[PDB]
């Protein structure tokens, strides 16, 4: 019944957004809540954010 | 006046 | 969908994703859109939100 | 056409129902559609076409 | 790469077919994002046909999970390689180790 | 009510420097300092590369023969290329190289406002004797982070498919830290110092950054229905032939509203419109319930 | 959890701290004393409350 | 009747037909989002059997209602990516189209 | 590369000695720096 088939292959690039699931290797799961600016990030005396 | 103090502090830059 | 925190919320509310609310209330949006006169007809409303 | 009516009627039949028959009626329609063709009339129906 | 490792990740990365492993030791004649051609040392080489080991790297293609599976050369033009060394890394592998 | 001002600016590297502020009253080192850190990290002019058209490349997911880098890798490398411009908001550069060896950032053609801070910076390597790469690197200036994904809304024919859009990294600032130590000026009860030690890519001078930062900070203190929609559509929406469209645009007809006002007489009097073109226009207008010589009286409202 | 650790760390006392033993007109200048880093969050203090 | 992969699609603008080649298949490297037509497909459905108000509408606007329905493959809603590959399979003995 | 200034400003005050003022449009992360630097100055100085 099928005369001809056209397969298109899409490459989609997604980074990360709230709702994604992240976890360490220790069985500690989690879901990204909000994406915070570098400005609001807790930083050490060296000035390097986390 | 509060934020005015701030503006005075910046008076040597902008 | 997956859920997140949103501590800023009052107890009586919940964060609803834009796209989701758009798709969910679609008939309401059509109705209101052609209620105020922003859309000529329901078809036009569909085309607008689409 | 069959608008808000059972079936639809041939131009000659419409002529019999109008007592003024044939080519005459065919003209009215042509000028009728014409009046509906130009916008402010046609802008509402235009959006129906996708 | 795992900053905090175990020492297994190397074995998992290599033993799984994702990475491209050298068949025989030698030097790299050609290094491209497409292919990697290695000139075999004479000792490991067979008498007939002479020959060099040419590895054609898999490039961007559909995986079973609808993710991407792609290989990158970890070696540089004219580099010493040994038998059973990582010539190219697969997806989620760094220098013969396993980066998940 | 002593106002602060700046003192020695110590440049330890092309990368980073420590700017210092002497006359600071009680506790003001922190209030000024952190607020300065914020604006410094967040809002600053940047020139990060946006668009890149490469040689034989349709998409960023291919590999070009002769280069061990994947195209996506080359884009990612370009995004980390630090350049500074003067008079131009957006400049386009041209990169060209061949033969075996690394292609650095100094291998690009040098323009008037182009300044390469890292000439040693690696864009991509070259693996074969005869293998050559040319590319246009379109570098524009902006603020904050502008991803490649949000870049397409306006669209408007980015059709040159060979052009790969890249995420905008606009910002000189890498790391900013501020330390307040007690600063003893000759005579005064107790005053503080502000040591802001910042990290940059070299594309912005410390005095300049520290200046604009407080410039913006103070700058915030500045406050403490008839007719058819189809008539306003551009003529391109009529999907005419290139010739007819160009002719109409040449006759000051840019929208459908302008076209429906014209008559056959008037259109035939134009230097470039023949009977074929008029037939086409009448056809496409009639196909959408429009025509020539249409009057709408009131052109235009606002 | 987070919230109760918040109110717990807030409402609590250590043996010695900034502003230990002093007196204040009300909660307003209590918080005003704390936020300025003059008084510790947890310190034994007599205050006038209504 | 037989379905067609042709680039001729009932009721689409030039913006829609832009991303397709003469044969009706999206170009390699063309970035797409939801709603873009990847492969133009059309299937025969004759004598649409309209109604009176529709008949008036068509006679007013003078539009020929096509005997073909639009089955074209379009990018799923919400997903946006770049087309890196196209493969065409044809029944043995059926004539290959232009693109194929 | 022009900037953003706030256009909807409303001061809703209770009684006389108390006030709650609000500012609608502020660029991202500007609300915290403004709010905080002004709080520090208001209280401490």
């Amino acid at each position: 019944g099928v005369l001809k088939i056209v397969k298109v292959y899409l490459a989609v690039k997604r980074r990360i957004q709230p709702g994604d699931k992240m976890a360490g290797r220790h069985g500690n799961k989690g879901v990204i809540s909000k994406i915070n600016p570098i400005e609001d990030m807790p930083y050490d005396e060296n000035g390097t954010p986390v | 006046r509060a934020a005015t103090i701030l503006a005075e502090q910046l008076e040597a830059f902008v | 969908s997956v859920i997140t925190v949103g501590p800023y919320l009052r107890l009586h509310q919940c964060g609803l994703p834009k796209k989701m609310a758009l798709e969910l209330f679609k008939p309401f949006i059509y109705g209101k859109l052609e209620l105020r006169g922003l859309a000529t007809t329901i078809k036009a409303a569909k085309k607008m939100v689409e | 056409f069959g608008i808000d009516m059972n079936t639809d009627y041939t131009l000659e039949e419409v002529g019999k129902q109008f007592d003024v028959t044939r080519e005459r009626i065919r003209q009215i329609e042509a000028k009728a559609l014409r009046k509906l063709r130009h916008p402010s009339r046609s802008e509402v129906l235009r959006s129906f076409l996708d | 790469k795992p900053l905090v490792g175990t020492g297994m990740e190397r074995a998992v990365a290599v033993d799984s077919g994702v990475t491209a492993v050298a068949k025989r030791g030698g030097v790299v004649q050609y290094v491209d994002a497409s292919r990697i051609v290695i000139k075999v040392n004479e000792d490991e080489m067979y008498p007939g046909e002479a020959g060099i080991d040419i590895y054609n790297l898999t490039k961007y293609t559909r995986s079973n999970q609808n993710t991407c599976i792609n290989q990158m050369p970890c070696v540089s033009l004219g580099e010493p390689v040994e038998r059973g060394d990582v010539l190219a890394d697969g997806p989620s592998t760094d220098l013969g180790e396993l980066a998940l | 009510f002593l106002k602060p001002r700046l003192v020695d600016i110590e440049q330890v590297s092309s990368t980073h420097a420590k700017v210092t502020l002497e006359p600071l009253e009680r506790g003001f080192g922190h209030t000024l300092g952190n607020a300065l850190r914020r604006i410094l990290l967040s809002s600053m002019p940047g020139c990060a590369v946006t668009e890149v058209e490469i040689d034989g490349v349709l998409h960023e997911y291919s590999t070009k023969e002769g280069v061990q880098e994947d195209i996506l890798e080359i884009l990612l490398n370009l995004k980390g290329l630090a350049v500074r411009v003067q008079g131009k908001d957006e400049v386009i550069l041209t990169l060209n190289k061949s033969g075996i060896g690394p292609v650095t950032a100094a291998d690009i053609t040098h323009d008037g406002d182009v300044e390469i801070v890292k000439p040693q910076h690696v864009i991509c390597h070259l693996t074969d004797e005869n293998a050559s790469i040319s590319m246009r690197i379109k570098v524009q200036r902006g603020r904050g982070y502008v991803p490649a994904s949000t870049r397409i809304h306006s669209e408007e024919d980015e059709r040159p498919i060979g052009r790969l859009l890249v995420d905008a990294c606009y910002s000189p600032v890498e790391r900013i830290a501020y330390n307040v130590e007690a600063a003893r000026v000759e005579q005064r009860t107790d005053l503080d110092k502000l040591v802001i030690e910042m990290e940059t890519n070299g594309t912005i001078d410390p005095e300049e950054a520290i200046r604009r930062a407080a410039t913006i900070l103070a700058e915030q203190l500045e406050a403490f229905p008839e007719f058819d929609p189809i008539l306003l559509r551009p003529v391109d929406d009529l999907e005419l032939t290139v010739r007819s469209a160009n002719c109409l645009k040449a006759e000051a007809i840019h929208y459908i509203g302008d076209l429906v006002q014209r008559t056959e007489v008037e259109l035939l009097k134009t230097p470039n419109l023949g009977k074929k073109s008029l037939t086409e226009i009448k056809d496409v207008l009639a196909s959408r319930g429009l025509s020539l010589g249409m009057r709408l009286e009131n052109w235009p409202p606002a | 959890q987070d919230v109760v650790l918040g109110l717990y760390y807030m409402t609590r006392d250590c043996v010695n701290a900034k502003g230990e033993g002093m007196v204040l007109t009300g909660p307003k200048e209590a918080e005003r004393l704390y936020r300025s880093g003059l008084a510790s969050l947890h310190a034994r203090v007599k205050v006038r409350i209504t | 009747g037989p379905e067609e992969i042709t680039a001729d699609i009932p009721n689409v603008g030039e913006a829609a037909l832009s991303k397709l080649d003469e044969s009706g298949i999206v170009y390699i490297g063309a970035e797409v989002t939801g709603g873009d037509i990847l492969v133009g497909k059309v299937t025969p459905k004759g004598e649409t059997q309209l109604t009176p108000e529709e008949k008036l509408l068509r006679a007013i606007f003078g539009e020929k209602a096509s005997d073909v329905k639009d089955s074209s493959l379009r990018v799923p809603n919400g997903v946006s990516g770049t087309v890196i590959d196209v493969q065409v399979f044809t029944r043995d003995g059926v004539e290959k189209d232009k693109r194929a | 590369t022009e900037f953003l200034k706030p256009r909807l400003v409303d001061i809703e005050q209770v009684s006389s000695t108390h006030a709650k003022v609000t500012l609608e449009p502020l660029e991202r992360g500007f609300g915290h720096t403004l709010g905080n630097a002004l709080r520090r100055i208001l209280l401490s100085s």
